């Protein structure tokens, strides 16, 4: 499995690309990146510890 | 939470 159990910058957006939008945000426990827009956060927004579908849901 | 933001190329 592509995670070797190891927290790296990983982009998995609930879009199921690893595409860049021009913003991205990375998750505090898993460290993957999203586009924020698709998560309900901006670079105005960005919390210290935003949690990611992946781990909240 | 980390942070990035893009727009274009590099150049
Ligand atoms: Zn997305
Ligand atoms: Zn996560």
């Amino acid at each position: 499995g592509h995670m070797d159990r190891y927290d790296f910058e990983v982009v998995r957006c609930i879009c199921e690309v690893q595409e860049e939008n021009d913003f991205m945000i990375q998750c505090e426990e898993c460290q993957c990146w999203q586009h924020g827009v698709c998560m309900g956060l901006l670079e105005e927004n960005v919390p210290e510890k935003y949690t990611c579908y992946v781990c909240q849901d | 939470a980390r942070t990035k933001q893009t727009a274009r190329k590099s150049t």
